[PDB]
């Protein structure tokens, strides 16, 4: 069901390009938005981590900025690596460094949502965004 | 590491305590893999639905950019190499 | 000018002159200047590449 | 071979002298590469065309 993942991946690449066309590129493709109450919010963060692999989450979070998670089918790659689009050409092996970096962005706090890209053979390519949960 | 597999082993194993209450073909659905499959399904369906309208919008923004290319510069194409070549030809004639 | 059908020579020559001049303006702009601008770049690129 | 090295070397220097003098009478010993020739003729053509 190879034909199946692919359509989605091409579409996510397209979502990224509409996002990147310009200032007036109001236009875009949808994606999953995740919302959860505080007990529910904690559950949700745990769930997002559990869905693919463990990642820095929860603890003390301003939750001020959304996180656009874009996933890629990772056949032919044997190492769980996640990278940041803005800091291009930078790959992170251990998610502890991802924890320190993105939590430093959490303490920094525009309202712009950081984009993320993570490649793992276990993970099916997706396009979820996690905004702060209700308190 | 390999937390993924582990969270998968527990999900496989836990429903065993009460398999009939929530297990295959039971009305309810649970565990991470079926959820993921459904997420894939819905994402594909909804994205596919918005595809035509988003496509039309892209064509609209392309048309407006093109019209501005008509009003400004009369739609004559230009590359950096064309600009440099023309200016170099001018300078060589002037210098001679 | 009122005897246009009586003087086909003069009329046909006038139409020829007019069509020639208005066609000539657009011809000069669209084609001639395009030649003056593209020709040096094309010569240099093609000669160096050759 | 070592013995003839002196006389042969002198003869080569002689023919080099003659070739050099002809370079003096013809072309006034000014240097020339093919690229210098091509660009000079191209600039001539460009001024002519403009």
């Amino acid at each position: 069901d190879d034909n199946m993942m692919f359509i989605t991946k091409k579409m996510i690449e397209i979502r990224n390009l509409l996002q990147k066309v310009g200032q007036g590129s109001t236009v875009t493709l949808p994606s999953i938005v995740v919302i959860g109450s505080q007990s529910s919010g904690k559950s949700s963060v745990l769930e997002a981590i559990v869905g693919h692999e463990f990642l820095p989450k929860g603890s003390n979070m301003i939750t001020r900025r959304p996180i656009e998670l874009t996933l890629v089918n990772d056949p032919e790659a044997k190492v769980d690596y996640g990278e940041f689009p803005d800091l291009g050409l930078a790959r992170v092996t251990d998610f502890s460094l991802i924890q320190k970096t993105l939590t430093e962005l959490n303490q920094s706090v525009t309202d712009d949502p950081i984009r993320l890209t993570i490649h793992s053979p276990n993970i099916p390519d997706l396009s979820l965004i996690d905004l702060p949960g209700y308190i | 590491g390999n937390l993924l597999a582990s969270i998968n082993r527990n999900e496989k194993n836990y429903f065993g305590s009460h398999p009939t209450e929530f297990g295959p073909d039971s009305g309810v659905s649970t565990g991470v893999m079926t959820l993921r499959k459904k997420l894939l399904q819905v994402l594909e369906q909804q994205m596919s639905s918005k595809l035509n309208e988003t496509t039309e919008a892209i064509q609209r923004e392309l048309e407006e950019t093109t019209y501005q290319f008509k009003v400004q510069y009369n739609e004559q194409p230009m590359s950096a190499e064309s600009y440099l070549a023309a200016s170099l030809d001018d300078f060589k004639h002037q210098f001679h | 000018l009122t005897n246009k059908y009586y003087c086909p020579e003069v009329f046909l020559d006038a139409v020829a002159t007019k069509l020639a001049q208005t066609a000539v303006l657009f011809l000069n702009v669209e084609m001639l200047n395009d030649f003056y601008v593209r020709f040096p770049r094309e010569v240099e690129a093609k000669l160096h590449e050759h």
